[PDB]
């Protein structure tokens, strides 16, 4: 019946979890992943500089 | 494309003295810190042989020649100059390619 | 968590907001979402900050060095391996347990701005809206578009909806 | 405490309820404890799941190895000594600052498990009941039994005993 | 902060309160003043102080460098000791700088909690004989004399001794 105002938070279609002291696989809006994991599998020039025995 | 130009085109040296020949790239060549300009030698009818790389350190190569410069111009300087150093001398950028040489310098 | 807020008294967030982490409206011209953009940058801002302190914090982190060692030094080779691992296990710990804990703070951290958004309105309405006790205000009076406009800005003039509020509410 | 609950707006625990943490009445058919499952467990698992993550979190330890040297050898040997108790050193640190820093937040936790739980019924009850001030709801109205464990699970029908409740402060 | 109180609802810190941390601002007809809650002030410094001794205390047992020379032929044992000295040296200048950073943040907080606290102590002893005016400050609905003052501020209001003449001042209202 009457005009009202809502406070409220975003959310979204994510399925990325995250990690915590209480508790694991915590799904979140929004996460950064830190960590690399992939490498090319092979031995290459640095900067425009190897010695391959 | 890194146009190369080198200068003078031909050059004659005295015996014993000191050859001094430039290059000049219309962009640098010149990222990761080093440069990437190389100098060849093509001792006349022949095919070129490698002196310089990185523009500064020698391949077997006398010391007589002197890699040296930064950025967008280099100089190969020769000195001091001998008999067995009649040849034309190319200066080539890997920096970006298409790979370009130089005109050359002949040297008399 | 540890406010209240998120999850909390406010069940739910809004696929809705899109615009931002928090936000707020329902009235005769029309209702809608919208994002609190003072809360909003603050939050991005010490959320930013947090992820760089974090990555600025590791670099002076230990650096493995390839050692070589003969059949004669196997007592420094393996002192050398210990201490390797020694220190990449600790340094592994740190990154760990860092995420973990700032993790943790970050949740409870949007927690509080929630409630204090929260806490902004309701400091500002005081008795000319009604608390419905799920991060909703029922008010007490005609709430336009530019007076929706003042309670997301805080510049709600409270005395100016005082009578007619004071009027609704002494009728019920 | 950090939530102003345990030790602070609420004065006191109490010996009585023994079946929990957290919890609740007195009414006509009488009065007794009552244990908050639901807040109770979150805790259990909360505190249960962070012990078990600091003993995780220290099994890449590390762990000094007996080594020997001559005396032609103390350089080296002073040099192992020194890796050994440095390990030892910075991993009795960790362990005893870890034990430290969670220790006070896991106080805070639990005051803030004890505000919110507080805040859970508030909300519920509204003006059908009177804030104490000391964690205690008077009723505007009748609550039995039934009544109070619709406060403990969630469940109360503020509309239900609005009227008798509007009724009962007005004629105060 | 994270509590919502010092530069939240409470927007602003007093340069008049000069004797304490956190405290009260009153007026009445009697006259207006500043004055510090001595009991919430020392907690806080208690807590401060605990902390900073804590912090200086878990430090005692820190790495220390010590000089060692080695020859020409022991490059690998010298650099394998320098690796170590640097190795703890960053190790615990990330300890001491973490540490730090982390108890700012919550002794910030810790202030904010602090205050928070206070402002509830007032508001649940004063109930509906005060309307909060959600700026720290709460306006009475009766006549609150000095010795009235210092009652809410040593937290021994009686609530119903004034009841009757709140209650009738708010439904005038
Ligand atoms: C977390 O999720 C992953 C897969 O998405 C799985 O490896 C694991 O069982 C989960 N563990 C917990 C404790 O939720």
């Amino acid at each position: 019946p009457g005009d009202q105002i809502c406070i409220g938070y975003h959310a979204n279609n994510s399925t990325e979890q995250v990690d915590t002291i209480m508790e694991k696989n915590v799904t979140v809006t929004h996460a950064q992943d830190i960590l690399e994991k992939t490498h090319n599998g092979k031995l290459c020039d640095l900067n425009g500089v190897p010695l391959i025995l | 494309d890194i146009v190369l130009t080198q200068s003078p085109g031909s050059l004659t040296v005295s015996l014993g003295q000191r050859a001094t020949i430039s290059c000049r790239a219309s962009e640098s060549v010149d990222n990761f810190g080093k440069s990437f300009m190389h100098w060849y030698q093509q001792k006349p009818g022949q095919s070129p042989k490698l002196l310089i790389y990185r523009a500064s350190n020698r391949e077997g190569i006398p010391a007589r020649f002197n890699g040296s410069g930064s950025g967008t111009d280099f100089a190969l300087t020769i000195n001091p100059v001998e008999a067995d150093d009649v040849a034309t001398y190319f200066c080539q950028q890997s920096n970006e390619d298409p790979r370009t040489f130089g005109g050359g310098t002949k040297l008399e | 968590g540890l406010f209240g807020a998120i999850a909390g008294f406010i069940e739910g967030g809004w696929q809705g907001m899109v615009d931002g982490w928090y936000g707020y409206h329902s009235n005769e011209q029309g209702s809608g979402y919208a994002a609190d953009k003072e809360s909003t940058q603050k939050a991005i801002d010490g959320v930013t900050n947090k992820v760089n302190s974090i990555i600025d914090k590791m670099n002076t982190q230990f650096e493995a060095v390839g050692r070589e060692f003969n059949n004669l030094e196997r007592r420094i080779e393996n002192l050398n391996k210990q201490m390797e691992d020694g220190f990449l296990d600790v340094w592994t710990y740190n990154a760990e347990l860092l995420v973990l804990m700032e993790n943790e703070r970050t949740l409870d951290f949007h927690d509080s701005n929630v409630k204090n958004l929260y806490d902004k309105v309701r400091l500002q309405l005081r008795d000319n809206a009604k608390e419905l006790g799920n991060g909703c205000f029922e008010f007490y009076h005609k709430c336009d578009n530019e007076c929706m406009e003042s309670v997301k800005n805080g510049t709600y003039d409270y005395p100016q909806y005082s009578e007619e509020a004071r009027l609704n509410r002494e009728e019920i």
